[PDB]
């Protein structure tokens, strides 16, 4: 919204941008606490491996 | 924190009481009576109090 109102008024500010990064789209690995419970597997286990 | 032999699961409500409240319960502070928090700031050594 900032950057859109700074569109606005271009007679005072000039190439404003971010100093950072846009959000990437990023890989979720959900673990069902129910599952591993019931096989026999542990979460710490299952955390050390990957 | 455990699933029973039959299908019934126990969740950390059912042995426990979830709520948000502070670290510790020892410091209660109250402004002319009604109830308040603060700060008490003391001033490092060889700096100017004003």
């Amino acid at each position: 919204q900032l950057f859109g109102m700074v569109a606005q008024h271009p007679d005072v500010l000039t190439g404003v941008r971010p100093n950072g990064l846009e959000d990437t789209p990023q890989f979720k690995i959900d673990i069902d606490q129910e599952k591993a419970q019931a096989l026999g597997v542990s979460i710490s286990d299952i955390n050390t491996t990957l | 924190l455990k699933v029973n032999q039959d299908g019934s699961q126990v969740r950390l409500r059912d042995v426990a009481k979830i709520e948000l409240g502070g670290e510790s319960y020892d410091v209660v502070a109250k402004f002319n009576g009604q109830p308040a928090s603060g700060l008490g700031i003391k001033l490092a050594t060889g700096a100017n109090a004003l």
